[PDB]
């Protein structure tokens, strides 16, 4: 008895885990999404500064 | 094929492109 007990409570963590680590998963592609695209703003607002000489 | 895809291992290093599907929070309409 006690040992299946134990079998699934290691089971429910082994759960919990997983769904910390998909979550934080999806958090930093969504980060990556954002590098890129404040880069761009970058080059872009670059490009009419260097525009503003003529 | 086309069936059940368990999306869990997903960190691609650098996937800035038009993919890395489902939830992405990136923005729909762009410049123009």
């Amino acid at each position: 008895w006690d040992e299946h007990d134990n079998r699934t409570r290691l089971a429910e963590r082994i759960d919990t885990v997983n769904r910390w680590k998909e979550t934080l998963d999806k958090c930093l592609t969504d980060l990556d999404a954002e590098i890129d695209s404040l880069a761009q703003a970058k080059e872009s607002a670059e490009q009419n500064l260097q525009a503003k000489n003529l | 094929f086309g069936a059940k895809l368990p999306w869990r291992s997903d960190y691609v290093p650098l996937l800035s492109l038009p993919q890395r599907p489902r939830f992405t929070a990136q923005d729909f309409r762009q410049r123009g």
